[PDB]
């Protein structure tokens, strides 16, 4: 919220902040009582940047059906990580293929 | 992935997947690390308006600006491209003589003018590019023209002169 | 979950002790040190540099009520000659 | 009232000038014309006020 | 016309006059003080010191050789300090407007607008960055409101103070018309 | 024997300067300071020595609208 | 957890205690204020409590 | 009842418990001229408290004005 | 000016080394927090639920500053207790104006005025309670967490150090360390509070704070359990610091332990700038609409208190037979008022809420000037009760006995009036100005719902009434154990005082007796002055109340 990092630079979850604080500033005033829950989407991304809730959840979820997708279908070759380590380099032509299946 | 400094990491994750065919795909930049430093001033001769008009479309557009300003940043990968390809069509010895330096240099500038120099004359001389530092001072002569340099670890000799466009 | 039990650990510090109005004095900076470190790692969490300053302001108001209560505790021992508490 | 008026509409101007990434700061012109427009209104009814009872 | 003429975001205050400028430049509030913004200064100024010398003669403090003229200096500058700011806050308070204002509100327009026709920036030149000109605006805006607290004075050549300045280019505009027109008939 | 500033401003300057010399001259460097920042800077823009301009910190983006650009397109690449 | 690099946002980097000196003396620097008078508080009151005068 | 009434009578009541909380004689002729300085001070408290009333009147007077425009605004957008 | 008053009045002590120089300092600390009157004053031409100034660290309001000046004045008024000698020789002789103003008096003055006592002495004592008043008008305009922080640590710490102050007793080193080691403890929980607050919403401004629980007061992976839960630990500290109980058992030791000069300030000041400061935290905190979060309002505690303070206020006073462990005790039961006016947010209870306050700060004011006024008084007359002589700090609090005030009304009359008028204020008597405040108090109450409440506060009045009239019943119904000095009406026994002139000339010699020794004038017209206020508010209540009324019309208005 502050708007200033670690690194001299901006706040990472800053702009979600000035995008809640607009919401709030121009949808709601005494006139109207609820133009203020237009920024409850916008709060809840803002709760989400400081903490990481729900994409903690969804990629607790994807990586617990790709871990036992990626354990019973068949393996050919698995890639050793000296191949890895050689990809896209202008001498290991061989390795690259290897690796991209191509 | 986030733009945090990492404290404990110990493995990368590579993805293997391609980007989608419907994004043009583009030729990258191969230069290393010291090569870009000696080429950085010829560069922004030439592709600061396109350089500036990805940095001003990513402005425009907030939070939404990785996608929504691919064409543009394909347009300065391929004016670099250029400016690569012509430096090692006319000064590839002037060239590899200043970025090699810089390796040895801590990639600082002020420790190679020699070899910049000669570098300038020769891409001023083959592209009419000249290498400018904006906003500098003007009771002076410019830093990167001093016959001396305080912070260079090896004295500039007297012989190498600084490479004035036209004299 | 470190800092909760560090800031445990100072409560205890008043849970157990009949004697000591210098382990009083302790528990009050560790329980300090708790708040403190709490306010460091969810800074790192969120990339702001204000956490980190609270906590420098946190650790100067610290120090000084050191010395406001070392400062305290000295003129009560000079009239008492006993920081015991008869029980 | 159930409405808060923020006492420092300045933060809206806060945030650090250096290391700035492109896009990164949104974009607040529908908030600096709501300022606007409450700064003009309140001119209007002083102005309004005192040269309607001065005379 | 710079075509933004309200650039940033600013806090509307109820009061009963009309605003010339949240953060006026310490010249600007010494320059526009009305002769009785002075009398007040030096009244409350010499107060103090002469409520120290009259509680003296009435109720003895029964010191020592020295320690009334010491006493007297102190109080006396506390008279040039709290004096100071009292003139000070009287004059900054018609830029507020939470007293009236009516001449400066002329004194105002008449030398903002000289500025515009003169191609002057508004309010001057800082050499600070525009960064730090909004940190110092944001530290002053209403600050003599805090006095009897903290004392704040504005010394930086900013250009946020709160007002639409579209009027001063507006009357620039109408009155250069106006002089060309002259100078077209004769 | 030793003065007082009150009565005699001059003489007790004397007599601090050479009796009490660290403390007095605390008092002096540090009014310096704040003389230096009142004299120097208006002299150095008399003789023009124009302080130089900040360097950037961020990327300098130019203002005003994008220019539209044309020229590095996929059919070039 | 994942990281990546950025360019834009790394051009000059500070240090922690350059980005807390960036923003400790200016934009909050009324808590620099408090706190000096804090730390003024317990130099007068600890030394007033302590010491016999002269 | 009276403001400058009140506060000048306010000023002589407070003369006379300070004497009868000193036990001091009241009504002494070399220190009668403090009767008059305590009631002129009554006074002059009381002229500035007239001041604060016709101020916080109109004040009052607006809100209640206010408070009868916010009724008033918001059944006029009811009558939908 | 506050800031520039501590700096040059610390930049004068810290050169001088002389004891005879305090009663001066503590006058130019009274001419000091004149001329802060003299600003917060005229920056109040504005109508804003709050500006927020110097980079939204602090905020201004209308309510912000009238407490700022009435701390101002308050603290004008405890200062006078250490800027003019306790008593005063006068003589019809030299009572006029040509007389006090250009002639003059000689005498011995030292054991008559007690030119040398303790409280005359301290010369860091004006500048002390100065840090203790920034650090109220601090907290008071705080919009940040960390400015709440700092400056209820400013004001905490200057707490205890003018508790420790007289350093050549045992007792006040003693409430000093009770002091520090409780408050201490106190701070870590509103540090915590504060913390939890911080690491939960990304924030430590406190209008992002109130517009998050804004947006969240609507009747799903993120529900702002946080606010409700940390400033309920947060209030915790600070209804220790206004001693509310459950947390109150260390008021009256220390209390008792200081001396009374000193106990006139600290039992007063912190309390005026914790209230305010509370009250716009429950207004922006409210639940408007009842959902579940209104279900952990951080609300109930302050019920809870108050209606433990209630009780404990009033039953416990009953077997106190310590005058200031009873004065100790009455403030409790008072907070226990204030506490429900809070708790209720009406704008009835508000309004009621502000007048309590400060009517309560400047009643319980009269009630300690008035203990130390007769302290002084007895300087003239000795006792032989066995139980006087054994008393601890006789100079410090020379009443400590409720004992010691029997048949005072034969001493003193008037004085002992303006303790029964002042006292009788606190039970809640019409047409006193404290039976005001208690009707506004349960009239707020009643309106909004707290029936039940109102019948505990109004039959806890009537037990806490029980002890109130012990001391009354003391100070009339029985006959002093006090007898006048035999030696200072002699006959033989008189002081000489000599009358001068402009150019040091006798006019007169006068021969004086212990007869001619009295009350100094600032003590006997403070004292005059709020005893009228509270027999006379039924006459004089239009603009005390009207302010108050227009102040919540703002702080709800829109
Ligand atoms: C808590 C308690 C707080 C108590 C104090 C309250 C302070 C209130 C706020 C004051 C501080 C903030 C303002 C200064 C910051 C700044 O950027 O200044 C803008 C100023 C120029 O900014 P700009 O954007 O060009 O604005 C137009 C200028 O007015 C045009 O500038 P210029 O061309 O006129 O510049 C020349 C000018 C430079 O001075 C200024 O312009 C501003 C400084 C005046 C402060 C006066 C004292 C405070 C009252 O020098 C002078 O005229 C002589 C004074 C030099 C300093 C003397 C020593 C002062 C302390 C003595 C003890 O910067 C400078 O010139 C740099 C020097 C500033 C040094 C200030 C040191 C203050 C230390 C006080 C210690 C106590
Ligand atoms: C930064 C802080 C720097 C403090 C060190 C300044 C030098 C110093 O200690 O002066 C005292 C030093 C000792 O002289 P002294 O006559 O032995 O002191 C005993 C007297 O009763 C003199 O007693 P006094 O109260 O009349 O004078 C003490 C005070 C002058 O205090 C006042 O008269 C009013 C207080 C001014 C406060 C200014 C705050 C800003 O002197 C200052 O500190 C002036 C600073 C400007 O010399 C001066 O009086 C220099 C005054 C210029
Ligand atoms: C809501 C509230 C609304 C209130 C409405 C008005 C109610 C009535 C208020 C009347 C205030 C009278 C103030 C003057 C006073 O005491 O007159 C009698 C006063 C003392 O006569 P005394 O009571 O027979 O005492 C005999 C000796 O002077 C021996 O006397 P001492 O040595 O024991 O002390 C003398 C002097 C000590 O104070 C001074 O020396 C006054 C310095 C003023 C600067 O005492 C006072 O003046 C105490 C005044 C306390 C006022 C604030 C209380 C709260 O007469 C004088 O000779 C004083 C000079 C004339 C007055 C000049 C200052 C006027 C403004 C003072 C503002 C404070
Ligand atoms: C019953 C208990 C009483 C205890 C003793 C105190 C009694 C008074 C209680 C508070 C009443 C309100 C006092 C507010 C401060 C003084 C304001 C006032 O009366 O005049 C304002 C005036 C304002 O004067 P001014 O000159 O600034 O006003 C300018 C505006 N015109 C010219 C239009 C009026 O007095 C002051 O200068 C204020 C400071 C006075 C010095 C300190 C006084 C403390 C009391
Ligand atoms: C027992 C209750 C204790 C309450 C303690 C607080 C009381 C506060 C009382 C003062 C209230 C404000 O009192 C106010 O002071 C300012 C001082 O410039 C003056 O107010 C004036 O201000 C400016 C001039 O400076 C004018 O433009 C304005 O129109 C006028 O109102 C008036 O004198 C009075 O309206
Ligand atoms: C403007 C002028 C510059 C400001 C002053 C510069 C600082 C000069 C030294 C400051 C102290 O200057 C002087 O120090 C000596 C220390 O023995 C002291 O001088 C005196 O101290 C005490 C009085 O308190 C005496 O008993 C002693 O006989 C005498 O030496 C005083 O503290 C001060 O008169
Ligand atoms: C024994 C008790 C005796 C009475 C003690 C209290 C008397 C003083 C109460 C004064 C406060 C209420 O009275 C009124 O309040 C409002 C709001 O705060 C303020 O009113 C102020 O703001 C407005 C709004 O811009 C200005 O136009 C006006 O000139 C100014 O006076 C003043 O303060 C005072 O005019
Ligand atoms: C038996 C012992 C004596 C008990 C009674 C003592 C006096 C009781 C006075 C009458 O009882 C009083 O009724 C009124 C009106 O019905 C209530 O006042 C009411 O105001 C609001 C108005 O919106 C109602 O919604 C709410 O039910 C209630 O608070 C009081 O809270 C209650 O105290």
């Amino acid at each position: 919220a502050s708007g200033y990092g670690l690194n001299g630079g901006p706040s990472r979850c800053f702009p979600f902040w000035q995008e809640l604080l607009a919401c709030y500033v121009t949808n709601s005033s005494e006139d109207n009582p609820d133009g203020k829950n237009k920024c409850i989407p916008v709060m809840e991304d803002y709760y989400e940047c400081l903490h990481h809730r729900k994409e903690a959840a969804r990629v607790r979820a994807l990586q617990a059906a790709y871990r036992e997708a990626e354990a019973k279908k068949l393996q050919e070759n698995p890639p050793t990580a000296g191949q890895i380590r050689n990809l896209g380099l202008l001498n290991k032509e061989e390795d690259t293929k290897k690796v991209h299946c191509a | 992935m986030a733009t945090r400094k990492p404290a404990f990491n110990q493995h990368v994750l590579l993805d293997t997947t391609p980007l989608p065919d419907s994004i043009p795909k583009v030729k990258e930049i191969g230069a290393s690390s010291a090569p870009l430093l000696s080429a950085s001033f010829f560069i922004g001769a030439r592709c600061k308006d396109y350089n500036d008009d990805y940095m001003q479309c990513k402005n425009e557009n907030p939070g939404r600006g990785e996608f929504e300003c691919l064409k543009e940043g394909r347009r300065v990968t391929r004016c670099a491209r250029s400016v690569l390809k012509d430096i090692n069509t006319h000064c590839l010895e002037q060239f590899r003589a200043h970025w090699q330096c810089l390796d040895n240099n801590n990639q600082q500038l002020w420790q190679c003018r020699p070899a910049e120099w000669k570098l300038n004359k020769c891409v001023y001389e083959n592209l009419k590019l000249e290498k400018v530092i904006p906003d500098q001072p003007k009771n002076s002569t410019p830093v990167h023209l001093r016959q001396r340099q305080i912070f260079a670890h090896h004295a500039i000799p007297p012989w190498e002169r600084p490479f004035i466009p036209g004299q | 979950n470190i800092t909760l039990i560090l800031f445990l650990i100072g409560i205890l510090g008043f849970v157990l002790n009949r004697k000591n109005i210098i382990l009083m004095l302790i528990s009050i900076e560790i329980m300090l040190l708790s708040i403190t470190f709490l306010i460091l790692l969810s800074s790192l969490n969120m990339d702001d540099i204000i956490g980190q300053t609270y906590a420098i302001y946190i650790i100067v108001v610290a120090g000084a009520e050191s010395a406001i209560g070392l400062g305290i505790l000295v003129a009560f021992y000079r009239l008492r000659g006993s920081i015991a508490i008869e029980y | 009232s159930r409405h808060i008026e923020l006492k420092y509409p300045e933060v809206f101007s806060h945030g650090s000038p250096f290391n700035v990434p492109a896009g990164f700061y949104p974009n607040l012109d529908h908030v600096i014309e709501h300022y606007r427009k409450q700064h003009l209104e309140e001119e209007e009814r002083k102005a309004k006020k005192l040269a309607a009872a001065a005379a | 016309t710079p075509t933004q003429t309200y650039q940033f975001p600013s806090k509307t205050v109820k009061t009963d006059y009309p605003l010339i400028d949240n953060d006026p430049h310490f010249t600007r509030v010494i320059r526009y003080a009305r002769p009785s913004d002075y009398a007040h200064g030096l009244a409350a100024a010499a107060a103090g010191p002469a409520a120290l010398w009259l509680m003296e003669r009435i109720s003895p403090s029964q010191v020592g050789r020295g320690g009334f003229a010491k006493a007297m200096r102190l109080a006396g500058f506390i008279g040039l300090a709290g004096g100071f700011l009292y003139f000070y806050q009287r004059s900054i308070l018609r830029f507020y407007g939470m007293s009236e204002n009516a001449r400066e509100v002329e004194m105002d327009m008449r030398e903002m607008t000289d500025r515009v026709k003169a191609g002057l920036p508004l309010y001057g030149e800082s050499r600070l960055s525009p960064a730090m000109q909004g940190v110092a605006a944001r530290q002053s805006r209403y600050s003599a409101l805090f006095f009897g607290v903290m004392p704040w004075f504005n010394f930086v050549n900013h250009n946020q103070h709160g007002v639409d300045t579209a009027k001063y280019y507006q009357q620039a505009e109408r009155e250069l018309e106006a002089e060309r027109l002259a100078r077209e008939q004769a | 024997t030793t003065p007082r500033f009150w009565s005699t401003p001059l003489k007790y300057c004397r007599w601090a300067a050479r009796e009490r010399p660290a403390l007095f001259f605390s008092v002096v460097i540090g009014a310096l300071g704040p003389v230096t920042l009142a004299t120097v800077p208006p002299l150095r823009r008399l003789i023009g020595d124009v302080d130089a301009a900040p360097i950037p910190l961020t990327y300098p983006i130019p203002p005003g609208p994008r220019k539209q650009l044309k020229g590095y397109d996929d059919d070039t690449e | 957890f994942i990281t990546s690099k950025i360019w834009d946002g790394a051009l000059a980097e500070n240090n922690h205690i350059s980005s807390i000196g960036n923003i400790m003396y200016t934009n909050y620097n009324v808590w620099l204020i408090l706190a000096s008078f804090i730390l003024l508080l317990a130099m007068v009151g600890a030394i007033v409590i302590t010491i016999k005068p002269r | 009842v009276n403001r400058i009434l009140f506060w000048t009578g306010f000023g002589l009541a407070v003369r006379f418990w300070q004497l009868g909380i000193e036990m001091r004689p009241f009504f002494n002729r070399k220190s009668l001229w403090a009767y008059p300085l305590f009631g002129g001070v009554g006074a002059s408290f009381g002229y500035w408290l007239q001041s604060i009333d016709e101020k916080q009147t109109k004040m009052l007077e607006e809100r209640k004005q206010a408070i009868l425009e916010k009724r008033a605004r918001r059944a006029q957008r009811q009558a939908e | 000016m506050i800031m520039i008053s501590i700096l040059s009045l610390l930049l004068s002590t810290s050169v001088t080394l002389r004891r005879d120089m305090s009663i001066l300092f503590n006058r130019i600390s009274i001419i000091a927090l004149a001329y802060c009157i003299l600003h917060d004053t005229m920056s109040l031409s504005f109508i804003s639920k709050g500006i927020g100034l110097h980079g939204g660290l602090l905020h201004i309001t209308n309510l912000t500053q009238i407490f700022h000046i009435f701390i101002f004045i308050i603290s004008i008024l405890i200062l006078q207790l250490t800027s003019f000698y306790p008593r005063k020789v006068w003589i019809p002789e030299y009572s006029s104006l040509k007389d006090i103003f250009f002639n003059k008096i000689l005498y011995y003055r030292t054991k008559i005025i007690n030119k040398m006592g303790e409280h005359m002495k301290i010369i860091e004592y004006p500048l002390i309670l100065l840090f203790v008043i920034s650090g109220a008008v601090f907290l008071i305009s705080t919009n940040d967490l960390v400015s709440i922080f700092l400056s209820i640590e400013l004001q905490s710490y200057g707490l205890y150090l003018l508790s420790t102050i007289y350093r050549n007793s045992e007792l006040s080193t003693t409430g000093g360390l009770i002091y520090f080691l409780l408050g201490g403890l106190s701070s870590c929980f509103i540090l915590l509070g504060t913390s939890l607050l911080y690491v939960n919403s990304g924030t430590t401004s406190l209008d992002g704070l109130y517009i998050l629980n804004s947006i969240s007061d609507v009747n799903s992976w993120y529900k702002p359990y946080y606010l409700n839960f940390s400033l309920l630990i947060f209030s915790i500290g600070f209804l220790f610091k206004v001693s509310a109980a459950p947390f109150h058992f260390w008021s009256p030791d220390v209390y008792d332990a200081i001396p009374t000069i000193v106990t006139t300030f600290v039992a007063i000041i912190a309390k005026i700038s914790i209230f305010i400061f509370l009250l716009e935290l429950v207004y922006y905190t409210n639940s408007n609409a009842n959902s579940y979060l209104s279900e952990f309002s951080w609300t109930y505690a302050l019920l809870i208190s108050s209606l433990l303070s209630l009780i404990i206020g009033t039953v416990v006073g009953l077997t106190q037979f310590r005058i200031k462990r009873l004065l100790a005790y009455s403030t409790i039961s008072h907070v226990g008022f204030i506490l429900l006016a809070l708790s209720v947010s009406s704008i009835e209870s508000t309004q009621a809420f502000i007048f309590y306050l400060i009517q309560y700060s400047i009643s319980n004011l009269n009630a300690f000037f008035i203990l130390i006024t007769i302290g002084f008084s007895l300087y003239g007359y000795v006792t032989n009760n066995k139980e006087y002589k054994s008393l601890l700090d006789k100079n410090n609090s020379p009443i400590q006995l409720i004992s010691q005030l029997k048949g005072y009304f034969y001493i003193n009359p008037l004085l002992s009036l303006s303790l029964a008028i002042t006292i009788f204020s606190f039970v809640g008597v019409p047409p006193l100005v404290g039976f005001f405040a208690k009707q506004m108090v349960l009239s707020a109450a009643l309106d909004n719902g707290y029936i039940f409440l109102s019948l505990i506060a109004i039959i806890t009045s009537v037990i806490g009434a029980v002890y109130y009239l012990n001391v009354i019943k003391e100070i009339f119904f029985y006959s002093p154990e006090h007898e006048v000095n035999p030696v200072l009406n002699e006959s033989d026994s008189n002081f000489s005082l000599r009358i001068l002139n402009e150019k040091n000339v006798l006019i007169r010699s006068v021969l004086l007796k212990g007869r001619n020794i009295f009350i100094s004038s600032p003590f006997s017209i403070t004292i005059s002055i709020i005893t009228n206020v509270i027999l006379l508010f039924i006459f004089m209540n239009k603009e005390w109340l009207s302010m108050g009324t227009i102040l919540v019309q703002i702080l709800f208005s829109a």
